[PDB]
């Protein structure tokens, strides 16, 4: 008992909290329901237009995003990625997939401890909005994740 | 010392034992309407009998030894004859006392003394609390497995594989001497008990919709 | 079965003065014998420093048997072997009344002497004739020892000499 | 210390799961029972991954463990 | 069956004092044993700071049968071994008689001494001569010891010492 | 002295055995990955044995009489049935208790008492050193040599130079008296153990490209 | 199994005095026999120098036995067999009151014959007559030693005398 580990390493509800509002009152969408929890975040603000090359200084977010995740205990996570339509369908579904790859491989590189990482983008095939005016500006084309809490 | 530790795990006996019981006696309809035997209880006041099963069975005698089954029933407790159906209160319910002998010898006078009297009561509290919950959760398990046993054995029965406990009837008129009458003679007794049977040829399947 | 030399703990309930031998008992409240109690008698030393209690016929409850373990006391949370206790108990008396019955004799002898260099021998009479007798009695009765006395709601410990079975 | 700080408060322990409930209906980080789910990779004593700790003793100091291994970095060495 | 020396309540009915051998009997008044009772003596100690009782002489009722059980007393409540009594009793007495004595002999003797540095003559007389006999007779009859007394209504309380069945 | 060499003795085994385990621990799954042994068990979940192979041996008899030898095979540890893969935590992993006795009453007085305090204590830290070493050495090359005879009677089974264990399994049907009824008797016995031919036909040799 | 003589180590527990010997226990802390319990008793000396423990009978936990290995104490980082207390226990209160004995009988003589060559009257009375009982009272009682007391958080060293198996 006196060994015992009061509490799981690295996990504190105040840090939880406060960085929960920091992300969400920076604009990056924190959703919370059950135990199932989701997070999405504008292309614009990640990648070139319609680049996948990830911008130099995104890779703060990236290491607050991570940090974030890294108080979960968790099994499998799913990011998937929503684009605009451009030129083609092949085109963007290839583009959102290779972002989707790219942003995998930064975070399992990082210390997220899951089991399974499932990675895929759809283009612009699942929009949720009629104002399509913009190009990587609309909203719709963004990246999202989706992760269940376990016990 | 251990004086301390003793009382505490005393006090947290008693005081869990207390709550439970007062959680036991404010829900009680709802647990009768799940620990129901009347119900289960056959045509002739006859408890029927505790069946147990397990699948997928593997024992290993040494090296180059091993015998694997898929399923195997047993027969734990024997059908018997009964004049009320049981309840949960030999099953669930739980003693209590109030400990009312603190001796009056060791009284921490000093602070250090203070402390670890604190301690050593609070902890025996909580070794208490637990011992308690764990002899809950034993009885529940007990209790579990005699009802999953009685539901098993209907089961079993509606399956057709155990022959049903038999009962013979004798009914003789007036008996005694002068000074002693009975009218009505019945005697029951109960020739067959229950068993599982060998020939799977007749054992008859279900499907559902 | 008890180790060669063990502990444990007792309460004594029983007052008593180190006056006269008798039964003292003793009750076992914890370690594996719980109920049991135990009597014995103390002793009187030479000198009143410390005072020891010899406890040897011990009974267990559940069954009718009578063991024998001869054990010591020492006084609980502190180590010692004296016990707590007054001393004091009668030097005063004796040591006053000795010197009062000198005083007197030497009142009135020296009193009565230096006449030569009423009331005044009247006071010389009775000082100087009551002193000896006095004198002569306070040295037959100065030899009472101080005595000492356990108090009745004192805990204790039992160190163990032989093993039981 | 505080499990459920900066939220809701402390609710109660859910023994089923082994963790403590925010007021706020939000999963605590702390664990109210053994009878939870913690990442146990160190441990202690020794004989490990043998018949544990022979209660026996001998005069010799060595200890062997009941599967009948000796564990020289358990016993004291000369 | 009776526990080797557990405890056990009585009520003295009969009062006597230390000065003469008598039996005396105690009636137990609960306990498993109702309504028995126990013939005994008592001892004198060496000083008066407590008495205790001889009490083996057990009489049970229902049953024409005596054991023979031995136990003392204590004092119920007290838990001491002091008994209820006054031992002031004749200290001032001979006290007072051997100092008048002496006095007697010094005021006589000395009056007469400082007659060269009819009623004074007869005064000396007196004191000088009676005050010899008185102090011999108070040598003679200091050493009778103070008595204790029990008291016919103070309940007890017996501990054993041997087991019966 | 001799005290303060063993306490420190202790003191440095201690140590060194948290400071491996601690780095085994953080260097795990790679270790599991090399050693597989599920990857390795035979059909039957029986573990394959362990065999041991020597080159180009000689011993003098004494004078006159000399034997050579050019390649032995020995079968070291027959192969039995398993019902779970080892891991290498039974084979690795140190015993750790951290030593909190202070059994010290030899004290320091002066500073030379302090110092060669201190020089036995170091000379014990670095005798806890070798000594953790030396078991680590050992636990090591015990593990290897065990890994090595499963993968060389998995070669030599392959070369078809050894007899492959032959099991036997027998079925029956519904077993039991009415109270106790099994589903399907298995009974699989290691008939044939694992050995080796000294034969010489059988042999068909290998040759890379 | 115990080479002839060699070193073992051990801490007491239970104080006591060198006035009535007892049982006394201590622990072995370290060595091959770990937990293990010794208890014995004290010698008295002539002169109160030193003190030494005799130590006989010895338990050692595992199994149920009594081994009577006995064998003596060194006082550690001393090597050598004095006890660390006090021994300047006696001396002042014995000189004092036979000194102020003589001191009053000597005044009072001394001032009682000055006379030739009342306050100064009484001073001579009570020096010359309460100097000289307590005086021979003091040379009575002057001939008790030094006692020697051990404390109840000290350690020791054992050197044995025979062997065990």
């Amino acid at each position: 008992v006196p060994k015992l580990p009061c509490r799981v390493d690295g996990a504190c509800d105040a840090t939880i909290i406060k960085m929960m509002t920091d992300l969400n009152k920076k604009g990056i969408k924190v959703a919370s329901v059950g135990q199932n929890y989701l997070i999405s975040i504008p292309a614009s603000a990640l990648f070139a237009d319609q680049s996948p090359r990830l911008n130099w200084a995104s890779y703060s977010l990236l290491n607050e995003i991570a940090a974030f995740l890294k108080q979960f205990r968790k099994i499998a996570i799913t990011v998937t990625s929503y684009s605009s339509k451009y030129v083609s369908v092949k085109r963007e579904r290839a583009l959102t997939l290779a972002r989707s790859r790219v942003v995998s491989e930064y975070l399992w590189s990082q210390g997220v401890d899951s089991r399974i990482i499932f990675t895929q983008g759809l283009g612009s095939d699942k929009p949720i909005t009629s104002y399509t005016l913009g190009g990587d500006r609309s909203p719709n084309a963004r990246v999202e994740i989706t992760f269940r809490r376990a016990v | 010392k251990e004086t301390a530790l003793s009382v505490g795990a005393q006090a947290g006996l008693a005081w869990r034992a207390k709550i439970i019981d007062e959680q036991l006696n404010k829900q009680a309809r709802n647990l009768d309407a799940i620990y129901d035997f009347n119900s289960l209880v056959l045509e002739h006041n006859i408890l029927p009998p505790v069946l147990l099963e397990g699948r997928n069975t593997l024992n290993l005698a040494d090296a180059q030894s091993i015998r694997i089954s898929d399923r195997t029933y047993k027969v734990a407790k024997q059908a018997h004859f009964i004049t009320t159906p049981p309840t949960w209160r030999q099953y669930l319910w739980m003693d209590y006392v109030k400990p009312e002998a603190p001796n009056v010898t060791l009284l921490p006078k000093t602070k250090a003394e203070k402390e670890i009297w604190c301690i050593y009561t609070e902890r025996g509290w909580k070794n208490g609390i637990d011992q308690a919950n764990t002899i809950l959760e034993e009885n529940i398990a007990r209790i579990k497995e005699d009802f999953g046993g009685m539901i098993l054995y209907r089961k079993l029965l509606a399956m057709n594989m155990v022959s049903p406990p038999y009962v013979s009837h004798t009914d003789l008129g007036v008996t005694g001497d002068g000074s002693e009458i009975h009218i009505d003679d019945r005697v029951l007794r109960i020739t067959a008990l229950p068993e599982l049977n060998v020939n799977s040829a007749e054992w008859r399947a279900a499907v559902a919709k | 079965i008890i180790k060669t030399g063990d502990i444990m703990f007792a309460v004594l309930d029983t007052s008593v003065n180190s006056d006269e031998p008798g039964p003292i008992l003793a009750t076992i409240v914890t370690g594996k014998l719980k109920g049991s109690k135990l009597i014995g008698s103390f002793n009187l030393p030479s000198n009143a420093d410390k005072m020891v209690i010899t406890f040897n016929t011990m009974s267990i409850p559940g069954a009718e048997k009578t063991i024998s373990i001869s054990a010591y006391a020492i006084d609980p949370n502190t180590a010692r072997t004296a016990l707590a206790s007054r001393t004091n108990h009668h030097y005063l008396m004796r040591y006053g009344s000795l010197f009062a019955s000198s005083f007197l004799q030497g009142f009135g002898n020296a009193f009565q002497s230096a006449n030569t260099t009423s009331t005044l021998e009247n006071a010389v009479i009775g000082l100087a004739t009551v002193g000896k007798a006095w004198s002569q009695q306070a040295q037959q009765l100065f030899n009472t020892p101080t005595t000492v006395e356990v108090y009745s709601g004192t805990g204790l410990g039992i160190l163990f000499t032989q093993d039981v079975t | 210390d505080g499990c459920c700080s900066k939220m809701g408060g402390i609710n109660y322990c859910d023994s089923s799961a082994g963790r403590l409930v925010c007021n706020n209906g939000f999963y605590s980080t702390c664990y109210c029972t053994r009878h939870a789910v913690m990442d146990l990779q160190f441990l202690m004593g020794c004989c490990l991954w043998h018949g544990g700790v022979y209660p026996q003793l001998n005069s010799s100091g060595l200890v062997v463990c009941n599967d009948g291994y000796v564990s020289e970095e358990c016993s004291l060495q000369k």
